[PDB]
């Protein structure tokens, strides 16, 4: 991010917590109380469901 | 490995080959961020120039 007046350097670690998380945390799904994910498929207009 | 296996059983498959290109040497220009910030040069300027 920057280097101070002395030789010390400021990395992104020093000002943040970097972790691999979801893009959004709003939607959370469970299956029978067990953690899970899913896809909600919607049919196209004028398409056969079967 | 698949090509090695297809080398065996030549009585069924003939003339198998890739449809693409094998890897070629490439020139890697690695920018040191610490040195770039130590000087007045900016990464946008470096990339635009290159």
């Amino acid at each position: 991010l920057k280097v101070n007046q002395d030789g010390s350097q400021v990395r992104l670690r020093d000002v943040a917590k970097i972790e691999l998380g979801g893009e959004s945390y709003d939607v959370v799904a469970k299956f029978n109380g067990q953690p899970a994910s899913g896809l909600g498929i919607k049919l196209a207009t004028g398409a056969n469901a079967l | 490995q698949l090509f090695g296996m297809v080398a065996q059983h030549p009585d069924v498959l003939t003339g198998v080959r890739p449809n693409g290109l094998e890897d070629t040497p490439q020139f890697k220009i690695d920018i040191d961020q610490e040195k770039a910030q130590a000087l007045g040069v900016s990464i946008s300027d470096i990339n635009t120039t290159l």
